[PDB]
């Protein structure tokens, strides 16, 4: 054929069962700070509902503070998704997931205070250099594979994988952030959500769907990291969607045949054939030839030398992040949307 | 010919 690998599979099972017990304690039994405890330094990222800011604890430690304007979080699914994000982040623990330190609310806003990861988004490094070599892309992809193996074992789907949401830490490793689309799903779920270039076809077609959409999105991510652009690429979301549902992927001539084979099996419209979704689950991905050089345990243990280490001048350095327009926070004299956000 | 800048996720398409 193509001994340790099977003991390795028992060890995975053992790790995941222990991980599930820790998660469930925090999930069952989830206001740990206040706004005045922090100085606001710079906006690091923005979105339709607020911004993420670099802040400094008035302890000196730096954090990434996500500020959600309750009056912008107005649609039903936008509200549910915010409660999902807080409850999931306070309950998970894994080396490649950002750590939530504090959460609290006031009359106008919700706040989630996370560890500050100063290396920047993978997005800007990838767009600056064009595309990553296959060994470079593989190193990052391996961390995502392990992260999804962890999340899916807790019945969590992530649902917004893309370089914008992957931060590089001081060792060159990835930290997944932005859990706004993440959800506990034991069977299927039905919300039409995510980022157009990364949606699996079943989302677009309004079919109930499951964790296999994360594995499709991993195919999009690996392709984009190795090519510099994603496989379904068009000016307007409706055009992107048409391309996805045909699923007629063309690959750059420099992609290895091992890479193309993995991607054809991840970008598989037929769910009875999509890797990650079959009887052997994640192991069809982990044991694929494109990953034959990958030491999964050494990646988990952070023993592998990273492709590059971002440059940093000190704590609170923001040089690896782009600039955004700043807008002062205004806390209203009156409480807003207190009912919608009672569990936060 | 596609989107090269940061991409907004949609919470309910
Ligand atoms: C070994 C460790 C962690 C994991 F998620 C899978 C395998
Ligand atoms: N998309 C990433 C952006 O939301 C973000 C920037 C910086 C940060 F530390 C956390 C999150
Ligand atoms: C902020 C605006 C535009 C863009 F493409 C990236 C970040």
């Amino acid at each position: 054929g193509h001994a340790k690998k099977g003991s390795e599979q028992e060890s995975v099972k053992e790790f995941l069962a222990k991980a599930k017990e820790e998660f469930l304690k925090k999930w069952e039994s989830p206001n740990t700070a206040q706004l005045d405890h922090f100085d606001r330094i710079k906006t690091l990222g923005t979105g339709s509902f607020g911004r993420v800011m670099l802040v400094k604890h008035k302890t000196g430690n730096h954090y990434a503070m996500k500020i959600l304007d309750k009056q912008k979080v107005v649609k039903l699914k936008q509200i549910e998704h915010t409660l999902n994000e807080k409850r999931i982040l306070q309950a998970v623990n894994f080396p490649f997931l950002v750590k939530l330190e504090f959460s609290f609310k006031d009359n106008s806003n919700l706040y989630m205070v996370m560890e500050y990861v100063p290396g920047g988004e993978m997005f800007s490094h990838l767009r600056r250099i064009g595309r990553f070599s296959e060994p470079h892309a593989r190193f990052y992809a391996a961390q995502i594979v392990l992260t999804f193996e962890y999340l899916h074992s807790l019945d969590l789907i992530y649902r917004d994988l893309k370089p914008e949401n992957l931060l590089i830490d001081q060792q060159g490793y990835i930290q997944v952030t932005d859990f706004g689309f993440a959800k506990r799903v034991k069977g299927r779920t039905w919300t039409l959500c995510g980022t157009p270039e990364y949606l699996a076809p079943e989302i677009i077609l309004s079919k109930g769907y499951n964790k296999a959409v994360d594995w499709w999105a991993l195919g999009v991510l690996i392709y984009e990291m190795a090519a510099g652009y994603p496989p379904f690429f068009a000016d307007q979301p409706i055009q992107i969607y048409e391309k996805i549902v045909s699923g007629k992927v063309r690959f750059p001539s420099h992609f290895s045949s091992d890479l193309k084979d993995l991607l054809r099996n991840l970008l598989q419209v037929d769910l009875t054939k999509r890797f990650g979704n079959l009887k052997n689950g994640v192991n069809d991905i982990k044991n694929h030839k494109w990953f034959a050089t990958t030491d999964w345990i050494a990646i988990y243990q952070r023993k592998v030398e990273a492709p590059f280490i971002p440059k940093f001048k000190g704590p609170g350095d923001t040089s690896n992040f782009d600039d955004y327009e700043e807008e002062e926070i205004r806390v209203s004299i009156n409480e807003k949307c207190g009912k919608e956000f009672t569990e936060f | 010919a596609g989107r090269t800048g940061r991409r907004q996720a949609i919470h309910d398409i």
